[PDB]
């Protein structure tokens, strides 16, 4: 069955390589944006294990006098939800900013988790990471666009991925969404005012695993 | 003979896998007969599922010896809402250590497969009764709860008549084997937690001996398999 | 040629790192964070994979000393300019050839090994007055220099996980869930030693390099490769 | 085995591209089933063909972030005797750079074949025009004017209907390759320039936006053909 | 793999222990007891088995000298820990791979072997006013380093006994019977020596080390390993 959640206004202050993320199935467990999963939501907790695939959907609202562009990929394997403080992002960071642009910081993935070295060695100068995201490479990638003169909606299926058949329900993070500006918004004067997006979704040949109570506390 | 050939950069060099033999000392060399000798043995599987004794701690018994890390437990006359025995699912602990399956392993990378956990009494005949059983996958918690405990992989055990039952542990693993050292509590081996309740309490005629005692055991199953022996330490020689 | 198959084209070697030669039987670094006064034997353990490292264990973000005093101890790392620079892809698999590379010219010298994640311990005994690093010998190989030699050699895949994400996006454990780490993604550790005594221990000072080549891969999925500042 | 052979100048030497393999390692080695995993990928001309994005500056784009080499540019209210953007034929500019194309050559000798290229437009869908393109191969002076373009291999583009287009290269070369490194631009390598003029100006009904902006893509044709990978460089690593 | 199979399990190579290189024809150490006076030449005749020896004779108990001073003349021992920890069975047949580890750095010698339970008698005689150890030649075979050498060889079984017993409870003699000690159960001795006459004997100090392989085994019946201290 589908799940659906809500995501922030695409405005006028918005502009190219500016984005915003979510990830699969950090989504269900923060409930995002409204999200809501429920009954396999909860049995995550209860199954130690789990494998399923996917299938979306994400609209907007656009109008014939607006030009500017907007794009659509999945991406696996990235840290995106990594905070240039070291973690990953609560229901308030986000909701707040509603609109990530690019920096060398991610250019470079320098974000990513570190240790603390302790008194015995030496500081580092932190200058690379693996992590980056080079925004020109992204069109390889499957995607969609939505755009003025194109759609207000689009839709995409992904398959299951990970270094393992199965993997743990609360750790498997493969898969994450990016959306990102490709041109910014713009309109003649009183048009539709800068709009909202939301997000449909339905994973695919899910398969629980690891019975198991809910998630013996941390 | 002289001829253009192929060396290599560490020519005749010495490493401790070397494959292949070298020059033979004599021809001429006859060996006896082990015929009369019962039954050459080939692999450690073969004897690696006898059942072998577990080690549980002896519960502060008080003797200057200290501790009997003990393969039996005792009755109690009480029971609580938490285990009477558990123990995280992990080849380092002792009770795994000196078991065949143990010692195997001990000189062993990874692990794979499942082994047979069996399970004893001691009491007088003259008792009746019955436990219950369960294996805790990893979650984020150590089960206490009998409830806890019947969410989890369980069974129960009826001590009515047989004193002693077997188990087989599942093979679940996102990975072929699981690392057999224990570095550390982490997703790499760690498998959970082990728990054991009694289900009801004593039932016992007159002149029977009281808080009987109970024994288990350990070894492993038929899928079992272990990866990459390693080397051993001799620390015990002190 | 053909030389766009990735499988023909990565099979060459290729420098990993220095390490530091061993006089007797060390002290493997302590896991992070380290305090001084823990003395331990720093570069030696000589990890097994072009990830980003530090100190014999594992690394996500990279960071340098570009400058060249500070307090505490000067750690070391390891990436693979060519294969990182190339790798626009998400999962792999392969083989690996490597070879020695002595530093020291006119060099005696021996070395060893233990796989990805093996944990390390040799002790030593006293032979007559001489005491006798445990690891001499035990359960992995070893090769000796002839006064200077190439030893050469290869090892398969090992981790118990399928295959190596190229670039991950996971947690290392249920505790302390480090990001970009995974951990079972190389083949171990290596140690080159002095054939002497622990009380041979000399004054002078030595260090070796390695070379390392991909052998029959097996690669997966796209992936980025780094964009370049335009000055 | 000792018996006359054949030795050489620089037996068991290394060079970088050693072509043989030495002794292995150890027997019993398993490897698990990767088939549950999607799609192993063998070879870069397979993705290579992917449309990229350009990387065209921002006309004097005054905010502090300063240039923005983007893949679009945007459509002018005027036009003039000179294209909207010209660039020389050569592989080292930087719409070249970070494409799939130009990530690969940038470790590669040489180059041969054609590429695709890719057009697009980003206005509002009221709109109706036409441009006029044209490849310009080496001449005494790059191509200004759309009479000289006219004379260069060119092609007009309706706009419309269609707000994308696509084009291949015509692969022309004395040589079966040619440098792919811009040593100089020389006959060697460098192959003339483009050319992109707008054939007729705006057409658009009340309330819809203005100077909209225009994108453009690029990826590799079928023919196209690399020689001799070369080594890389760190220094992105700063 | 099939690591099991013990047959593949044992066949790799491990040292033994290290003796003194000879220089001369040497006292082959009294039986026990054995008093001070009774100058012998201790430490070059070297064992050929794993089982507790001391002496260059066999043993019984293990003891050691963990104290650095004292009375008497230190004896020297042999235990291979991978293999004991490993066996836990009860009977035991197989080959004997073996191969020579110089501990001095550019040395030449020779070495010599003779059988399990085979006496030795060497004496010397002058070639021109040089001695010459009648061993330089004689039954056996002899191998020599060129310029230092791996000097590689195989021994088969040699007991009259039919299988060599992994732990033992018989009795050794009709008088003084040792318990624990089946005496033909080993290889014999072998010994290094420089190529050089008596006269040429030096003052510099020299040493070697050995390592052994087993090779096409055969096992039987069950037997314990040890325990471990809970501390
Ligand atoms: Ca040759
Ligand atoms: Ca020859």
């Amino acid at each position: 069955r589908w799940y659906t959640g809500r995501l922030n206004s695409w405005t006028k202050a918005v502009k190219t390589f500016s984005f915003q993320a979510v990830p699969l199935p950090g989504a269900f467990l923060s409930r995002q944006g409204g999200l809501n999963g429920g009954a396999f939501t909860a049995t995550l907790h209860r199954h130690f294990l789990m494998k399923c695939g996917w299938q979306v959907q994400v609209q907007c609202n656009l109008t014939q006098f607006h030009q500017g562009a907007l794009l659509v990929a999945m991406v696996p394997e990235t840290t995106l939800d990594v905070k240039p403080d070291g973690k990953a992002k609560s229901l308030q960071e986000l909701n707040e900013e509603q609109w990530v642009e690019m920096s060398d910081d991610y250019r470079t993935g320098k974000n990513m988790p570190f240790q603390s070295l302790g008194t015995y060695y030496r500081p580092p100068n932190w200058t690379w990471g693996p992590n980056f995201i080079n925004p020109y490479q992204v069109t390889v990638f499957p995607h969609q666009i939505l755009n003025a003169r194109t759609s207000t909606s689009v839709d995409i299926n992904v398959p299951y991925i990970g270094e393992t058949p199965t993997q743990s329900s609360e750790t498997q993070n493969s898969w994450t969404l990016l959306v990102m500006v490709l041109v910014p918004l713009d309109y003649k004067e009183g048009a539709t005012t800068d709009p909202e997006i939301t997000f449909s979704v339905r994973p695919t040949s899910p398969y629980f695993n690891g019975l198991r109570n809910r998630y013996t506390a941390g | 003979g002289p001829i253009p050939t192929a060396p290599r950069e560490n020519s005749l060099m010495f490493l401790s896998t070397l494959p292949d033999d070298t020059v033979p000392a004599y021809g001429n060399v006859r060996t006896p007969p082990v015929n009369y000798l019962p039954g050459e043995i080939t692999d450690l599987l073969q004897l690696a599922r006898i059942p072998t004794l577990m080690a549980f701690e002896r519960v502060p018994e008080p003797v200057p010896a200290s501790d009997t890390y003990v393969p039996y437990v005792a009755v109690p006359t009480q029971f609580d809402d938490r285990p009477l025995i558990s123990f995280p699912i992990t080849l380092s602990d002792p009770v795994y250590q000196n078991t065949l399956v143990g010692a195997i392993s001990s000189n062993f990378a990874n692990y794979r497969g499942c082994i047979q956990i069996t399970l004893t009494f001691c009491g007088p005949m003259m008792a009746r009764g019955k436990f219950l059983l369960s294996y805790s996958p990893p979650n984020g918690t150590q089960p206490q709860t009998l409830s806890e405990a019947m969410q989890c992989t369980y069974s129960i055990w009826d001590i009515g008549l047989n004193s002693s039952w077997t188990f087989v542990v599942p093979y679940i693993s996102p990975s072929d084997y699981r690392e057999t050292r224990a570095i550390t509590n982490s997703v790499y081996s760690a498998d959970g937690w082990f728990s054991l309740h009694k289900l009801t309490k004593i039932t016992l005629p007159p002149d029977c001996p009281q808080s009987p005692c109970i024994l288990f055991f350990a070894s492993a199953g038929e899928d079992y398999t272990l990866r990459l022996p390693v080397d051993c330490n001799p620390s015990y020689v002190f | 040629s053909n030389h766009t198959n990735v499988k023909f084209l990565f099979d060459r070697s290729r420098l990993l790192n220095v390490i530091k030669v061993l006089e007797k039987d060390a002290v493997f670094p302590r896991p992070f964070p380290t305090q001084e006064g823990a003395q331990q034997d720093d570069g030696y353990f000589c990890l097994l994979t072009p990830r980003p490292t530090v100190a014999s264990r594992p690394a996500t973000r990279f960071g340098l000393y570009a400058n060249p005093s500070g307090s505490g101890v000067l750690a070391n790392t390891s990436l693979d300019f060519n294969f990182y620079s190339l790798a626009c892809f998400t999962y792999f698999r392969s083989d690996l050839e490597v070879t020695v590379v002595s530093l020291e010219p006119d060099l005696e010298f021996a070395v060893g090994w233990f796989p990805s994640g093996s944990e390390y311990q040799a002790s030593s005994f006293v032979y007559d007055q001489l005491h006798v690093p445990f690891h001499f010998t035990g359960r992995t190989p070893r090769a000796f220099a002839s006064k200077g030699g190439k030893v050469s050699f290869v090892l398969p895949w090992n981790s118990v996980s399928s295959v190596l994400p190229v670039r991950w996006g996971g947690a290392s454990k249920l505790s302390s869930a480090t990001r970009g780490l995974p951990a079972h993604a190389d083949w171990g550790t290596i140690y080159a030693f002095v054939p002497r005594p622990n009380e041979k221990k000399s004054t002078a000072v030595k260090h070796v390099a390695v070379y390392i080549r991909y052998k029959n891969a097996r690669a997966w999925c796209p992936s980025m490769l780094p964009f370049r500042s335009y000055k």
